[PDB]
């Protein structure tokens, strides 16, 4: 057997090739989707400038959007994708094309999965394509803790550098907080807040910034509803979230009000896994429509959870969920770990562990 | 009798010591240990490198590891070798050509005698690739020494490839 | 625990 060519060759080789400013954006500073998509499925990459300025183009655009998007149906809306680029892919074909199909993002699209810069790269190109039809909501993974904290930031010193890391977060900065969708939703990626009773108290944020400890737009992008939400029996309003072990649990009470108080139907959140891809809270009992639904948009979370992904189409008056599985992608070590540091600590023990015998 | 010409960290007593253990492990007294009589030992039936080892230390090539190959090989792992001889060491169980490079093929292989079925080969074969595509830095398709210490010398492994003669 | 185990 051949020792230096590769022994499995009908496993493709990620090409060393990195795309250039003209390869990637026209005549006309259009950024070709259709180019970027296949080159990142092959694990293919760009050149450090191109990659910059996808980001910061994208993040102009954001930073001139308001805190509260006011988005009208027919709309896709779609939850945590953590890095599942190749999910990312199925999606669209799931949820239809941006070039026809309007898009609302809820957050979470780094982090976790092992394609996160692939995720926001190709986001951030739509994003430019089609400014006024594809939007991105800010989840609490868009942030220098969470980032740091797990696999993005080391993802990107691995795959690019430290820079695009930092163009990364000034751009998450920018990221709107929520959107107000068809006069009707309220969608953010966690939840509600005792400090949020209007929607006009998001309007008053500042949302250009780390995500704090504590305050409204933390509370957005972390809070969680009650485990036993809609059959609550001590009640309150909002409660200390032991779960997140910052911000708080909401109540179907909390929530009712809520969408009394301002006019609304309903809320749509993402924030927390579901088996089936979305979940269908209590109804509100002036409307019997639910007052609360969450959407995940991450089939096999973690590659161990087995779940279906989902994503909410609401067009003609109706909201269809789109169920869909994972799809095959590349594999990655745990926390992007080479062979050499994965396999020499098993060297340096069998191969001490032979002579320790021989010599007994 | 000729003397014998060797070169290792070993003192005369230690020699010595080693002597009377290759004899032990010589059962047919054909003055070289084979792989079978490597494999006499139960410890080393379930052991995935002991080929690899076998075939570092035969350095004249001819399957079998006599005397001196045994203290030579030996010494690699002596208290009183420094932390490259031992790290070389390492290095040598992925080069299998000798060449004093690793290559894509030969980072699989070895990989795959360690693994077994814990992984697929498909699977394998990308995170070999990405492996070196990493951390090939003059650009030529594998591995270096100083390409393959710059990625684990800090693991401070060579502290534990030491035994006691 | 023969062979090297994906962590
Ligand atoms: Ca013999
Ligand atoms: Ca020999
Ligand atoms: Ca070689
Ligand atoms: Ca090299
Ligand atoms: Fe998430
Ligand atoms: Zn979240």
């Amino acid at each position: 057997l051949s020792t230096t060519d590769r022994v499995v060759k009908a496993v493709p080789f990620p090409p060393s090739h990195r795309l250039t400013a003209k390869e990637v954006f026209d005549n006309d500073g259009k950024p070709r989707v259709d180019i970027l998509k296949a080159h990142l499925m092959k694990e293919g990459r760009l050149e450090e400038s191109v990659a910059l300025r996808i980001i910061t183009e994208g993040a102009s655009i954001l930073r001139q959007e308001k805190n509260l998007l006011d988005i009208d149906a027919p709309v896709t809306v779609c939850g945590d994708i953590h890095g599942q680029f190749f999910d990312l892919m199925k999606l669209f074909e799931v949820g239809g094309s941006p070039a026809n199909t309007r898009y609302l993002f809820l957050g979470d699209y780094v982090d976790r999965g092992y394609f996160s810069i692939e995720c926001v790269l190709y986001l951030w190109a739509l994003k430019i394509l089609y400014p006024k039809t594809l939007f991105l909501l800010r989840g609490n993974h868009e942030c220098r803790h969470l980032t740091e904290y797990f696999t993005f930031k080391q993802e990107c010193k691995i795959k690019y550098s430290e820079r695009v890391y930092d163009a990364c977060m000034d751009a998450f900065d920018c990221l709107p907080l929520a959107a107000l969708m068809n006069q009707q939703f309220l969608c953010v990626h966690g939840g509600l807040s005792p400090e949020i009773n209007t929607l006009d108290d998001i309007r008053k944020l500042d949302r250009f910034k780390e995500p704090p400890a504590y305050g409204p737009m933390c509370d957005i992008l972390w809070s969680d509803p009650l485990e036993d939400f809609g059959n609550e029996k001590t009640q309150e309003h909002f409660t200390h979230n032991t779960v997140r072990g910052c911000s708080y649990f909401y109540s179907y009470p909390a929530v009712c009000e809520f969408l009394q108080h301002n006019n609304l139907l309903s809320i749509l959140r993402a924030h927390e896994a579901q088996d089936a891809g979305y979940r269908m809270y209590r109804k509100s009992q002036t409307t019997g429509f639910p007052s609360l639904i969450t959407i995940f948009s991450a089939p096999n979370y973690l590659d161990v959870y087995n779940n279906k992904a989902a994503v909410l189409k609401y067009e003609n008056n109706v909201m269809n969920i789109r169920q869909f599985n994972c799809s095959p992608h590349p594999y990655w070590l745990p926390n992007f770990m080479d062979v050499f540091t994965w396999s020499l600590p098993f060297v340096g023990e069998k191969v001490t562990e032979m002579l320790v015998n021989v010599l007994n | 009798s000729y003397p014998l010409e060797m070169c290792s960290h070993f003192d005369a007593d230690e020699i010595k010591r080693l002597g009377k253990r290759f004899k032990k492990l010589d059962l047919d007294n054909s003055g070289s240990l084979s792989v079978e009589e490597f494999m006499s030992l139960p410890e080393l039936q379930q052991n995935p490198l002991v080929q690899r080892v076998i075939d570092i230390f035969d350095t004249d090539g001819n399957g079998e590891v006599d005397f001196k190959e045994f203290i030579e090989g030996v010494s690699q792992f002596s208290v009183k070798g420094d932390k490259e001889q031992k790290l070389r060491f390492a290095f040598r169980i992925y080069d299998m050509d000798k060449d004093g490079y690793i290559s894509n093929g030969e980072l699989f292989q070895v990989l795959k005698m360690m693994v077994g079925n814990n992984l697929k080969d498909t699977q394998l074969q990308q995170i070999v690739d990405k492996t070196i595509i990493n951390a090939d830095k003059d650009g030529d398709g594998r591995i270096s020494f100083e390409e393959f210490c710059a990625v684990v010398g800090g693991l401070d492994i060579h502290k534990k490839m030491v035994v006691d003669v | 625990d023969q062979y090297l185990a994906v962590p």
